[PDB]
């Protein structure tokens, strides 16, 4: 009755996620206790893909963010798949920062993405489905490493025995947000297809919003057209107006990829590890969301010690605590600012830490210790 | 066997745990700190990850006990803490996890 299990070895706990036409629970090994993530297909669904993704988790393992397979097979009405268990997703990390991400963030989550990218290329595959939602952080001591999920649109572009890579065709059925331009003229996706996708989800990381998104129209279908005429008219400049240089640099070389040419993996490394250096962020395995939940609990916690000696509120209590975060950390937190239309030196960059110095929060007497935490 | 209707029972009464069952002194894990999250992702798999003893995290110590080994007293979850760091993973400090008194 409460005892509902999975393929003999793991047990079904709380509802964590939910996919499209499909459910992601929180389940534990029987026997050893690991905690397990469990994702349900029903049979009858249009489009099955959690047999295939099944097959694609076992061809790519032994990567880094790759989720190694548990288990998969039928219970009952459902598919089963059993994979290690995983935090949030960076949309769901993007909302817990409120859509904002610092440069030194998204710098250090770029590094991670090309690798994780540039495995799967290494494996004869391609992604063709890049979006926030795709990847997520591991729980306790994988929680720096950045996993990579959902391979239902995956497919191979090239063939084993010969790197010859798939021919190049047209009229490919056309996620608007993030797909490559040639995506929606049709063309058939490739390498390049998915660096470009990746470079989208950068700058949307950086500005919190894209050109394509909030466009409105009366019919329908010009509302999806109105997004395609934008993606095609938009300047790389415009695209990327208040990043540093090295995010133009990096869109400017992924659109003027070929069709079927490799990828110079090293140099986007480089590009944004140059960068990293410039703007004097240091390899501390400290993301944004890693600095506030801390914070947070540094706060909350004093709470119990002035109590035993004594929803409008939520953006403005974050507020609160990003700000002290932000004091904390003033090498840490550079964002992009929305006036700018040019590309700032890293400078400007660093002249946000001095700001973030001399900042001040409104707690008093919880600051206090705050000080004396030092 | 495993139907929809039996997920149901299993998920309700989880919640029902979930809701007003966690007796803890725990900021992380008081009910006041739910209210502010709609994707429980955050506070189950991102702040539970947490510790307040600095031995088990808060989805350990916490959750596992007033949730699930209510439900089934012989119910298992491991320590995700005392695992190693494992070689290809980027290293993770866990000095971000303890909670300073
Ligand atoms: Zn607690």
């Amino acid at each position: 009755a409460m005892d509902l299990r999975v393929g003999r070895k793991f047990r079904i706990g709380r509802k964590i996620g939910s996919g499209s036409f499909g459910d992601i629970y929180h389940g534990t090994n029987l026997i050893s206790g690991e905690e397990v993530a469990i994702r349900l297909e029903s049979i009858r669904s249009r489009h099955p893909q959690l047999d295939y993704e099944s097959r694609v988790y076992r061809y790519l393992s032994g990567g880094v963010g790759i989720p190694f397979i548990r288990w998969f097979g039928r219970e009952g009405e459902y598919n089963a798949m059993v994979i290690d268990l995983l935090g949030p997703s960076l949309e769901d990390l993007f909302n817990y920062c409120h859509r904002r991400f610092s440069f030194k963030t998204v710098i250090m989550l770029a590094l991670q993405m090309f690798c994780r990218i540039q495995y799967i290329h290494g494996r004869s595959f391609i992604h063709r489905d890049i979006k926030p939602d795709n990847f997520l952080m591991g729980v306790g001591r994988r929680g720096s490493t950045v996993h990579v999920i959902d391979f239902g649109l995956s497919k191979k572009y090239r063939d084993f025995n010969t790197h010859r890579h798939i021919p190049y065709r047209e009229n490919k059925s056309l996620t608007a947000r993030y797909a490559s331009v040639n995506t929606h003229l049709g063309i058939e996706q490739s390498r390049r297809d998915d660096l470009e996708s990746l470079g989208y989800v950068l700058i949307y990381f950086c500005k919190g919003s894209l050109p394509w998104q909030g466009l409105k129209a009366t019919t329908k279908k010009q509302k999806y057209d109105r997004i395609m005429e934008k993606k095609l008219n938009v300047s790389v400049e415009t695209l990327c107006s208040g990043l540093p240089l090295e995010f133009q640099e990096y869109m400017a070389y992924c659109k003027n990829l070929k069709f079927d040419e490799k990828p110079d993996y090293l140099f986007l490394a480089r590009l944004f590890k140059d960068l990293s250096i410039k703007l004097e962020y240091h390899n501390d395995h400290l993301f944004d969301w890693t600095m506030l939940r801390y914070t947070k609990a540094m706060v909350e916690k004093q709470r119990d010690l002035l109590i035993e000696k004594g929803t409008d509120n939520k953006s403005e209590t974050f507020n609160k605590i990003k700000l002290l975060a932000m004091k904390k950390f003033p090498t840490h937190f550079h964002y992009y600012k929305n006036e700018d239309k040019h590309n700032p030196s890293p400078e400007e960059i660093k002249q946000q830490t001095i700001l973030n110095n001399n900042a001040a929060s409104s707690l008093p007497e919880e600051l206090l210790n705050a000080l004396d935490k030092g | 066997c495993l139907t929809r209707s039996n997920l149901k029972k299993l998920q309700e009464k989880i919640f029902d745990r979930e809701l007003n069952d966690i007796a803890c002194d725990h900021c992380l894990c008081s009910t006041e700190n739910r209210r502010d999250i709609k994707y429980s992702r955050l506070w189950f798999l991102f702040e539970l990850e947490m510790s307040e003893n600095w031995n088990e995290n808060l989805r350990l110590s916490c959750y596992n006990k007033y949730v699930y080994s209510a439900i089934d007293e012989s119910w298992k979850m491991e320590n995700i803490l005392l695992k190693e760091q494992e070689k290809h993973y980027e290293y993770f400090p866990i000095g971000q996890l303890l909670i300073p008194n």
